[PDB]
């Protein structure tokens, strides 16, 4: 037949697209939550050195 | 999770349900052979009660 | 037919799933990086703190 092959190929293109979509985003949430965990061990030092600075 | 088990779960209908699909495949494709054996020994009825016929209006 | 509908089915359940993971995803990196980004924000206030109490 021919509606049975382009409708099944066209939800397995969805499929396959949100799938990866969702995968390149979790991957920038990953090394954005890194980044930003550096910023924080970062951020802790630039007190602590503000600190005694001010004393 | 809920999401695992929910999908063993219509993944099993899935395989229930194409197998009964095969299934009522095989079940309608005897029943079409036995009908097609039908409409050959129609034809066959047919050419007999053609040939009979024939002599009968011969005679 | 018959098991064609229930294939169907499954196809889109995975459709629905695939892509309700996606969106979920994306608004998972959204917040993330805003985070991040608010977080790096402070960091360049406390440098400019620092600066002026080093003055």
């Amino acid at each position: 037949m021919d509606a049975i092959k382009k409708k099944m190929q066209m939800l397995k293109l969805d499929k396959e697209n949100a799938l990866d979509r969702a995968e390149q985003a979790e991957a920038d949430k990953k090394a954005a939550e890194d980044r930003s965990k550096q910023l924080e061990d970062e951020l802790v030092s630039l007190q602590k050195k503000l600190k005694g600075t001010e004393d | 999770d809920f999401d695992d088990i929910h999908r063993k779960r219509m993944e099993k209908d899935l395989n229930e349900l194409q197998a009964l699909i095969e299934a009522h495949f095989e079940n309608r494709k005897k029943e079409e052979e036995e009908l097609v054996s039908l409409k050959d020994r129609i034809e066959r009825r047919r050419a007999e009660r053609a040939e009979q016929q024939r002599i009968r209006n011969e005679r």
